[PDB]
């Protein structure tokens, strides 16, 4: 009786079969190991999408299938029929875009992108919770996004890779 | 087109 | 004259928007007739990317069976075959 | 029927100061409804991001004009209240530098919002004109990735960005 909805299309690549969700989450990847890693070096694709959970921070986005979409009972999936129609939308520009463009595009993506991975990277632990199952949750302020945004990450993780942020913190 | 009108 | 040499893409898109319009030069000439289309227009046609013989692909044009079928291009063929997709 | 997208800021303003008449481009055709607003009392407004529109045509709008307009999304409104609570109560007491940040961090982030507003360049234009002659045209926004590309009123834009227009066309050789 519960169900996450997608609330933003973050990006789609072509990638392993089963290189989707959970184990694609930047902090599990970096855990064990990235499912997608080796890819097309042959073998059957996969067009996937990297979602936005409602609830959650970009720190926890996953790759996903228009399938396991739906294998998962997902709200928002009306959102999917958006991306798609404008992906080909573009991609189909693109054949076309004279040279001045395609750079354009180029450098305005690039960008893009690398906003769109700072969301993942706290910027200054904010707040503290003080009921550890042995560490305490942490409220982070993320870089590049307002403090609206600020989410209850558990602790432990947020250690695992913001020690600084959370060792700084820490006045006294 | 469409606005907020 | 006439044959079809490919379809390159498929669509749903204001019906119309088909034809000598739609090429890339003509399009970034008086703009795209699709433009702004979405499924609650009642134009709504499937419409197929159709790459022509003996024109290279600045000369593609998205067409409709109605319309492949009054120009009496040759290899409809090629239409059958491209209707062939299932789950 | 409309559906609240994002909560982008929140203010204090002239009553009545929402709606249509508070878009950048109408106040910018108009003047601000919420003009020079200060001894005047209040009303909280919050600035929404709709969904399938640009940034370009937020709204400020009070829980009871949006309540008042049966807009989708109210579950959002108590959200963003509820979060606005929790981090003042979590700053109540905060360095005076865990404030600077705060305060600066959130003028980035203030100043980077007002961007998306801004076309970055137009990528394409429509076969069809208003009667008034302008084609619509395809905006890529200033600080959003392609995805968020959307056609804009030829009309309306051309009252801001008539360069991107005027670049766009010069492109054309």
């Amino acid at each position: 009786e519960e169900f996450e909805t997608i609330e933003r299309f973050m990006d789609c690549r072509i990638g392993r079969k089963g290189a989707t969700g959970a184990t694609t989450t930047i902090y599990a990847v970096e855990a064990d190991g990235d499912p997608n890693a080796g890819f097309e070096k042959k073998e059957p694709g996969e067009i996937q999408y990297l979602i936005k959970w409602k609830g959650w921070s970009h720190i926890h986005n996953t790759w996903e299938t228009e399938e396991t979409l739906k294998q998962q009972n997902v709200r928002g999936m009306k959102k999917l029929d958006n991306y798609k129609k404008k992906d080909q939308e573009t991609k189909r520009w693109l054949k076309n875009a004279s040279p001045e463009d395609v750079e354009y595009y180029n450098c305005q993506q690039e960008l893009t992108d690398d906003l769109h991975k700072q969301y993942q990277i706290v910027g200054r632990i904010i707040a503290h919770s003080n009921q550890k199952a042995g560490y305490p949750d942490y409220y982070c302020k993320w870089q590049g996004l307002p403090y609206s945004e600020c989410s209850w990450e558990d602790g432990a993780l947020i250690s695992k890779k913001f020690q600084a942020c959370i060792d700084e913190y820490f006045s006294r | 087109a469409r606005t907020k009108q | 004259f006439e044959t079809i040499e490919r379809f390159m893409d498929c669509r749903i898109g204001r019906k119309g928007a088909t034809g000598a319009t739609t090429t890339i030069y003509a399009v970034e000439a008086d703009g795209d007739p699709n433009a702004g289309f979405e499924k609650n227009k009642e134009p709504g046609e499937i419409q197929y990317l159709i790459k022509w013989k003996g024109w290279s692909h600045i000369h593609n044009t998205w067409e409709t069976e109605e319309t492949l079928k009054q120009q009496n291009v040759r290899g409809m063929k090629k239409l059958d075959n491209y209707k062939k997709k299932d789950q």
